[PDB]
RNA sequence: GACUCGGUGAAAUCAUAGUACCUGUGAAGAUGCAGGUUACCCGCGACAGGACGGAAAGACCCCGUGGAGCUUUACUGUAGCC
RNA sequence: GACAAUGGUAGGAGAGCGUUCUAAGGGCGUUGAAGCAUGAUCGUAAGGACAUGUGGAGCGCUUAGAAGUGAGAAUGCCGGUG
RNA sequence: GAGGGUAGCGGAGAAAUUCCAAUCGAACCUGGAGAUAGCUGGUUCUCUCCGAAAUAGCUUUAGGGCUAGCCUCAAGUGAUGA
RNA sequence: GAGCUGUAAGUAAGCUUUGAUCCAGAGAUUUCCGAAUGGGGAAACCCAGCAUGAGUUAUGUCAUGUUAUCGAUAUGUGAAUACAUAGCAUAUCAGAAGGCACACCCGGAGAACUGAAACAUCUUAGUACCCGGAGGAAGAGAAAGAAAAUCGAUUCCCUUAGUAGCGGCGAGCGAAACGGGAAGAGCCCAAACCAACGUUGGGGUUGAGGACAGGAGUUACAAAGGACGACAUUAGACGAAUCAUCUGGAAAGAUGAAUCAAAGAAGGUAAUAAUCCUGUAGUCGAAAAUGUUGUCUCUCUUAUCCUGAGUACGACGGAGCACGUGAAAUUCCGUCGGAAUCUGGGAGGACCAUCUCCUAAGGCUAAAUACUCUCUAGUGACCGAUAGUGAACAGUACCGUGAGGGAAAGGUGAAAAGCACCCCGGAAGGGGAGUGAAAUAGAACCUGAAACCGUGUGCUUACAAGUAGUCAGAGCCCGUUAAUGGGUGAUGGCGUGCCUUUUGUAGAAUGAACCGGCGAGUUACGAUUUGAUGCAAGGUU
């Protein structure tokens, strides 16, 4: 997750974060099936296949 | 700071712009061409070598201040009208380079 | 370069010009005790002891074997040994 | 004229005597001296360099 | 307790002080200025009218484009929630 | 020689005194340096000498250079002593 | 009574702005940090010449500032000063 | 190469030319705590298991090794559950942990006082602090670049330039390319395509290339080693030349006469030394270990297809770019969408077309550069004991529950010769006598200012009203840097300290008990002006 700013209309700055769209799925890590937190963009990409 | 009275450089407006492609020429007047012998061929290299022009800038321009009493051949990027007239009148020639 | 048993001349101090045997050497302090030189009178509690007090080694000088004149001493090698030799003459020092 | 090692070594320990080359001439050294002893070649080189 | 004697022995304060009163003068309430009046030098026990007595760079009051806590239908935000 | 001018806060201008260090020159000092103390001394001022005592090993002068360069006040800091 | 827990943008409070290691409207220590201080106080040798102002205008300005006015120093100009 | 058993005196007992103490290289030993790791624990302690060994009839006791957790490898064994897996037991490895000068470096995260003469955008500032990771440097780096006549990786210095630009267009913020320099170095893959049984080899690496058709090296470009030599470092050795007199306690000073110098740096020696000592110039030296290094060696080598895909890119929200969303290109992050395939793709500050330059979405790379807890050798118009480190003798004493704060304190003499002995005194302390040049150098020890405290007395003072002085002035007492002198002062005139701040202060407005020390316009870089100086249509780097 990256840090940045939330900006008001008067441009007042407040620190905020951008979180990943993590989804808890099972992806068979190192041969062994395992439920892990994985980003939806990573699931779209195709490097990680569920089940 | 004027103690809270609106300062002078705020009560006055901004004016104009700056040209990015502004061309500025090194200038040689007629009176500076009098140091060369009769029949000389004047060139930016010769003007630089002789100390007439330190920084060449966008090019050399000949202007018409002073009197030209020596016949010359002048090769410069720009000439003022009086410079060309006084160079040619004294029997010399000029070329635009 | 000044050793116990040496015959030395005192070249500075109260007893300048006197000769004596080097009784003791205090190399850490660079001082020697010369017999008959720098006699102090100390108040012994359980009289007045009269005994030599050390003087700086630079106030004594060796005497040359030949001329019997004061001499600085150099060093030379003879069959893997360092031997004191006089500057004035060059003869080895006892 | 140039770095003369034997002259420099012979004159080094004499108090009041200083040795320099023609290139090494400086105002403090000349001003301090009461007299200048310069060789013919060194004089010629000085005359050449200083015009 | 105070007071006298033996022992021991601080403190706040303090421009230098041989430090009178009256009427006046004066930054408009004087030991210290003017004119008078009064007064030999040095202690000790007492009293508190003055030294605008000591203590704390007035808490009141005003001022600083000083601070802090608090309020709200002041401004601008924001945790959170819908 | 003969005329003028010379009170002064904020403040402007000028010229100097003294302190430590440096360079060069020239000097002093156990027949007693610096420091300290006393004095009836000199200079327009800041200040400079000399003599004597104390002290016991360093220190002036000239020209120029450089500054941690001059205290009476900050309810200043430290020490000593009232 | 003993052994433990809650910590300062916080705890705890039968509620007093009450307690949190002898001053709590926001503990203590260190750092940012020589915060900032249009406010108060202080600012060290000498002499020589000149010598103000406490006004106007504008100013979230009124015990601050800016320009002008008044001081000084230096060059000019020369009748323009009284 | 003769002393030695630390500081560090004192004995006692010893060691040492049969070579000690001491110095350097390398070894051996190295309790306990601490990441601390057998378990526990209020660090420096308590309590164990297992194997082996002492001891005891035997138990108790002891010695040695081994036993943390997470990783790694390999042997089994075993669920829910049939195969399996998870899990469990055992052996082997000793990979991680923690620390720091963690100063410099990279990254994560990130204020506020402050400036804007208020303040929110902005600024302070991507600074302080916190956290993570390392190295001797790090980072960057081999053009989808700078540009517009061409250059050719990165970095760093000068300059461009306080320019262009950004900016409640306020306060402020603020480049880059060109040019001049330091240094200089280039490379490896993925892919197509072959050989073999998708995985290994071969091959290939770009601005058009590829597929297909001896010379280089462990500093990147592959990686381990030996032989000999060199140098340097870590102990050391040699190393010229002066005598006399004088004053003195002492000579190095003065005086006279000499000498050496590749050595006249410096320090010491009883005062100030080129020639007395330690040294200096110069020369020499390593058993051992450690480096850097050269040669030999030793290694390796001789446009048909492809060219990085959830990528580039786009929307929305942000951030980084000098640049605040703006005409905002260029770089990155989250969410969501989402290409092209040499007739390709990217940039040249919106964007389009042409032109020009380049070839992203894989990786590696020395040097020039940053810093100093350190080490070695040196330096200073730097301090000299209230200075200089807080600390010359201390992170101690002391203060605090703790984090933490944090002092004061240097000098006998040349040499202890540190006062035998006598006298008063319980002692302390003195007076003599001695030592010493000096004892008013006697350890509270160089010099010894002032405040302050005493003893003696030349003049003066008990009828007097006061910022203590000043001007006048008898009397008395002295006699000097010998000056129309010094001390004191009956009596008379005049006279409300200083500083600050004020219209104005004796002020009853402020400040100071006194004395001493310390204590406030400085420096750097820019600007402007004046004086000085050099040159001058040139001046200057
Ligand atoms: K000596
Ligand atoms: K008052
Ligand atoms: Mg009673
Ligand atoms: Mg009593
Ligand atoms: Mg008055
Ligand atoms: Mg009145
Ligand atoms: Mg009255
Ligand atoms: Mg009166
Ligand atoms: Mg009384
Ligand atoms: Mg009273
Ligand atoms: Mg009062
Ligand atoms: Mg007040
Ligand atoms: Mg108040
Ligand atoms: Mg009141
Ligand atoms: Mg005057
Ligand atoms: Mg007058
Ligand atoms: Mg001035
Ligand atoms: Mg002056
Ligand atoms: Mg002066
Ligand atoms: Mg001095
Ligand atoms: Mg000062
Ligand atoms: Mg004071
Ligand atoms: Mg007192
Ligand atoms: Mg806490
Ligand atoms: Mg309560
Ligand atoms: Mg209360
Ligand atoms: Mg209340
Ligand atoms: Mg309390
Ligand atoms: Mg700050
Ligand atoms: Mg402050
Ligand atoms: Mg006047
Ligand atoms: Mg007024
Ligand atoms: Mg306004
Ligand atoms: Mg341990
Ligand atoms: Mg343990
Ligand atoms: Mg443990
Ligand atoms: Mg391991
Ligand atoms: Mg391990
Ligand atoms: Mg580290
Ligand atoms: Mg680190
Ligand atoms: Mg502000
Ligand atoms: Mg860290
Ligand atoms: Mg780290
Ligand atoms: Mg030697
Ligand atoms: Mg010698
Ligand atoms: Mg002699
Ligand atoms: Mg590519
Ligand atoms: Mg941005
Ligand atoms: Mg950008
Ligand atoms: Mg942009
Ligand atoms: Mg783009
Ligand atoms: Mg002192
Ligand atoms: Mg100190
Ligand atoms: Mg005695
Ligand atoms: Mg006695
Ligand atoms: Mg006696
Ligand atoms: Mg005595
Ligand atoms: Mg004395
Ligand atoms: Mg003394
Ligand atoms: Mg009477
Ligand atoms: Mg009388
Ligand atoms: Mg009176
Ligand atoms: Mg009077
Ligand atoms: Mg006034
Ligand atoms: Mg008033
Ligand atoms: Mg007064
Ligand atoms: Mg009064
Ligand atoms: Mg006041
Ligand atoms: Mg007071
Ligand atoms: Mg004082
Ligand atoms: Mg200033």
């Amino acid at each position: 997750a990256s840090t940045g700013n939330r900006r008001s209309h008067a441009l007042n700055s407040t620190k905020r974060r951008w979180n990943a769209n993590l989804q808890k799925v099972r992806i068979l890590v190192d041969g062994k099936p395992k439920k892990v937190w994985v980003s939806a963009r990573a699931l779209k990409s195709g490097k990680v296949t569920r089940v | 700071f004027e103690g809270g009275q609106l300062p002078l450089f705020r009560r006055l407006p901004k004016r104009g712009f700056t040209n990015i492609n502004r061309k500025e020429y090194a200038i040689v007047n007629l009176d500076q061409l009098n140091k060369f012998e009769d029949g000389t061929e004047v060139t930016p290299a010769l003007l630089v070598e002789s100390g007439v022009v330190k920084n060449e800038k966008s090019g050399i321009k000949i202007l018409g201040n002073g009197s030209l009493d020596k016949k010359l051949t002048v090769k410069a990027h720009k000439f003022s009208a009086s410079a060309a007239e006084a160079i040619d009148a004294k029997g010399g020639a000029h070329e635009v380079i | 370069h000044i050793k116990k048993g040496d015959n030395v001349k005192v070249i500075a101090g109260k007893d300048k010009g006197k000769e004596g045997k080097v009784i003791a050497t205090l190399p850490k302090k660079d001082r020697v005790v010369v017999e008959g030189v720098n006699i102090m009178k100390k108040h012994q509690k359980p009289g007045i002891l009269e005994t030599e007090a050390a003087i700086h080694v630079s106030n004594v000088q060796l005497l040359d074997p030949k001329t019997n004149e004061p001499t600085r001493v150099g060093y030379k090698f003879v069959d893997g040994k360092k031997v004191r030799i006089a500057k004035k003459s060059g003869e080895e020092i006892k | 004229e140039n770095e003369d090692v034997n002259v420099e070594l012979s004159a080094r320990n004499i108090p009041g005597v200083q040795v320099t080359t023609a290139q090494g001439l400086n105002v403090l050294d000349i001003t301090n001296a009461d007299s200048l002893v310069i060789t013919e070649a060194a004089a010629k080189k000085v005359e050449e360099v200083l015009g």
